[PDB]
RNA sequence: UAUGCCAGCUGGUGGAUUGCUCGGCUCAGGCGCUGAUGAAGGACGUGCCAAGCUGCGAUAAGCCAUGGGGAGCC
RNA sequence: GUGGAAGUCUGUUAGAGUUGGUGUCCUACAAUACCCUCUCGUGAUCUAUGUGUAGGGGUGAAAGGCCCAUCGAGUCCGGCA
RNA sequence: GUCGGGUGAGAACCCCGACGGCCUAAUGGAUAAGGGUUCCUCAGCACUGCUGAUCAGCUGAGGGUUAGCCGGUCCUAAGUC
RNA sequence: AGGGAAACGUGAUUCAACCUGGGGCCCAUGAAAAGACGAGCAUAGUGUCCGUACCGAGAACCGACACAGGUGUCCAUGGCGGCGAAAGCCAAGGCCUGUCGGGAGCAACCAACGUUAGGGAAUUCGGCAAGUUAGUCCCGUACCUUCGGAAGAAGGGAUGCC
RNA sequence: UGUCCCAACGUUGGGCCCGGUGAACUGUACAUUCCAGUGCGGAGUCUGGAGACACCCAGGGGGAAGCGAAGACCCUAUGGA
């Protein structure tokens, strides 16, 4: 018997790769004898004819690291691989920052706490790079 | 690279072709001209003496 | 019937990557000889041979005990794990 | 590639002279076709 | 002059299009179109051509088929030749 | 007396030889243009079964007429 | 601080190239191959397809390099015995 | 690759299962050129296959490619006639 | 509608495709034409002709071969990893056809290669070959210089897990 | 730091034996040679001696001025480019 054949259509009609189609051992006689797409669905609704199940690579182990690092740990000099602007772009934290710092000043304008000119006194300044934070702004607001 | 059999693998382009004029694989589709028989270069056969030996 | 000890030491003087396959064949060779049977006559029930293969073709274990019968009319045995 | 009619219909007659001879003209000629041509050790023209 | 069709293009593909779908196929001349295919084919057999569907085959013919209308059967228009 | 040398015998391999000639080579006499009324050439078709060659052209190894020929032919 | 220039750097990203091993091969896997090493890799960059230039003529960041395994004058047939 | 098993006159390499592996810009998926029937089915082993073969891109015979809305077709490019 | 054995979800982040903006460069200025829009709606009829199989490659292409060579495009967003389209490992998918096997602890010799005490270039035309170093962070960095560079100069320290 | 002193052990693929497949190079003849001599002055074959029972396996290549190529060097030709 050579159920080549019959591979190649019980994959197509179970829509699976050709690798994951399992054929009874005891019923290779009937198999063989399948020679219609209807003859193989057949078999199949006599479990004769079965897909393997698909494996997924677990992230068990990944989430475990993940909430390591989360936590802040497993980051060491000796964890680290790329260069420092590579692990953080420096651009794009000062968008990052400078934003917030904005936003920040913006608030604090129609909040009513800053006059237009107090604001764009310290907008130009953030603006500048004056202020590594928020909250080194907000210290430097209190005079 | 090797000007022998590595230079042999880009040669997928087609330029000599059946002729609709004398039937040879000689039309060559890119000049539009059959190196056989002439046809569209000339209204007459193509055909010359030293196809042949001198006297015959 | 009864329950043998195969040694698979001569399994190492194959080259490692191949250990599995010799060993198959060594497993085969003993039970015929303690067996008194041809190579031909002695089947192997799979169990042996995924216990042969269960670290890969390279790292076969050094023992395996083995459990077969002899019988029938032109002489065999009929081995599996244990 | 992209083969128009008239190709087309040359590889069809080309396929057509690649059979054998029929059996029953063995038999009327008491007794090989010089044209065989496979697709892979031949080349066809165009 | 040459005719449009040439003879029925029986092959057990063609069967199940006749019994399973009213289609009829024929082995038609290259320079039919599929207006003249289905006009032919009405005239010869006395039918309601619906559609016509053509083919430049590899064996140097063209073929057509050609599906009839619920009000014709194509199993009965063939049983007849 | 292995491995083996020389000559022969039986069988093979090979295709020489001799015989044979549906092909060539050369000489001689006769004859001699075809095509837009689409030639020559080519392509693709055409047979009950048809791959090659020949013939033929959707009327496709052929259709018609007259003469010849003759009981066979495809 | 921002910005992100460059025939800029590192880089077997892709891709291009071809220094050493004078290794393997050398009736080859191959009439120019295999492996390791090595150079370039935003630019005068690499590449597909189409297209142009023809033989004392092209093309050449120039080596007499290249113009279909053919080049200090291609290939084919003829002159030609 | 191995152990069982299937078919067969014949099975190390044709097929099934298990176990064990290989490939991750590819040894996967879709395609251009180019090939031209190599596609599918059935029947086979004189030929081809770096061994064998019940297998096959091999041999023989049949079958298979369906479009208003995917391409061509149309436009114009370098340029060609 | 369909599909699924079944459930036949809701939110979020980072966001290829796709959309839409701002800036910079040129001794370089980055096609054209057909066509579409501009220019409504109903109903009906028409929409012919050619291509369409398959391979697309360590066996379907070129290389005389089932040739370790050559041969364009798209999938560049599968998981872990990490700077990464890197390595290594693993899915999906594919394969056991880079297609001859069986046996000998399997000697000499050869191809690739591992490890070699003490010495440490004595080898050699020559350190050829091999080896050493290495990722990241901190410290620190000479001569010279066209002030750009030299520079990762050199040198020193750190590096895991919980 | 196995480049060297100075080599060793090991790993994988061969090598060796077995089944199957199955070429090529090369061949005036003879041929078990060795030491000397001789000879157109570079001899398995001539001369004198010596040695020499036949066949077969594996080896590293001393000889056959080994195989491969009508010498690129040099000269000559009332040669070529
Ligand atoms: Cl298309
Ligand atoms: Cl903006
Ligand atoms: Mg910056
Ligand atoms: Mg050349
Ligand atoms: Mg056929
Ligand atoms: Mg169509
Ligand atoms: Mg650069
Ligand atoms: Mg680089
Ligand atoms: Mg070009
Ligand atoms: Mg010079
Ligand atoms: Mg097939
Ligand atoms: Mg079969
Ligand atoms: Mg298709
Ligand atoms: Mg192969
Ligand atoms: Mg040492
Ligand atoms: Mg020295
Ligand atoms: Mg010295
Ligand atoms: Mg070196
Ligand atoms: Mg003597
Ligand atoms: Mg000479
Ligand atoms: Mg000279
Ligand atoms: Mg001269
Ligand atoms: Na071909
Ligand atoms: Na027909
Ligand atoms: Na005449
Ligand atoms: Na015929
Ligand atoms: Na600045
Ligand atoms: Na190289
Ligand atoms: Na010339
Ligand atoms: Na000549
Ligand atoms: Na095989
Ligand atoms: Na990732
Ligand atoms: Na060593
Ligand atoms: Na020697």
């Amino acid at each position: 018997t050579d159920l080549s054949a019959q591979k190649r259509l019980a994959a197509d009609v179970l829509d699976v790769g050709k690798n994951r189609v399992w054929f009874n051992p005891e019923r290779q006689g009937d198999i063989a004898d399948a020679i219609t797409r209807e003859d193989v669905r057949e078999l199949v609704d006599e479990g004769a004819i079965q897909a393997k199940d698909k494996k997924g690579n677990s992230r068990g182990r990944a989430r475990e690291r993940q909430k390591k690092r989360a936590k802040g740990h497993q980051k060491g000099a000796g964890s680290r691989k790329g260069k420092a602007g590579a692990r953080q772009n420096s651009k794009e934290d000062w968008e990052s920052r400078i934003r917030a710092q904005r936003t920040k000043l913006r608030e604090l304008r129609d909040e009513g706490t800053l006059s237009s000119s107090q604001y764009r006194d310290l907008y130009d300044k953030a603006g500048g790079g004056e202020f590594d934070s928020v909250a080194d702004l907000e210290r430097y607001i209190d005079a | 690279t090797g000007a022998g059999t590595p230079s042999q693998g880009k040669k997928n382009t087609t330029t000599h072709t059946k002729c609709r004029r004398c039937g040879e694989k000689s039309y060559h589709t890119k000049k539009k001209v059959c190196s056989s028989c002439g046809f569209g270069k000339s209204a007459k056969r193509r055909d010359y003496e030293w196809q042949s030996k001198a006297g015959e | 019937e009864r329950v043998v000890t195969i040694p698979l030491r001569d399994a190492r003087a194959e080259p490692n990557h191949k250990r599995a396959d010799k060993a198959m064949i060594l497993i085969r060779e003993h039970l015929a000889k303690h067996f008194s049977v041809d190579e031909d006559a002695v089947r192997l029930d799979p169990s042996i041979n995924e216990a042969a293969w269960a670290r890969g073709r390279a790292n076969t274990p050094s023992k395996i005990r083995v459990r077969a019968a002899r019988f029938e009319e032109e002489g065999e045995a009929i081995v599996e794990a244990e | 590639g992209k083969k128009s009619k008239a190709t087309k219909k040359r590889l069809a007659k080309l396929d057509n002279q690649n059979s054998r001879v029929p059996a029953w003209v063995m038999l009327k000629t008491d007794e090989r076709n010089h044209k065989r041509r496979h697709w892979r050790r031949n080349d066809t023209d165009e | 002059s040459w005719d449009v069709i040439k003879h029925p293009h029986v092959t057990e593909k063609a069967m199940n299009d006749m019994d399973f779908q009213n289609k009829l196929q024929f082995a038609v001349d290259d320079r039919a179109s599929k207006g003249e295919v289905a006009d032919a084919v009405e005239e010869q057999y006395d039918v309601t051509v619906e559609q016509v569907n053509t083919q430049n085959t590899m064996d140097g013919e063209k073929k057509a088929v050609v599906r009839l209308s619920e009000d014709d059967d194509a199993q009965e228009v063939a049983s007849r030749i």
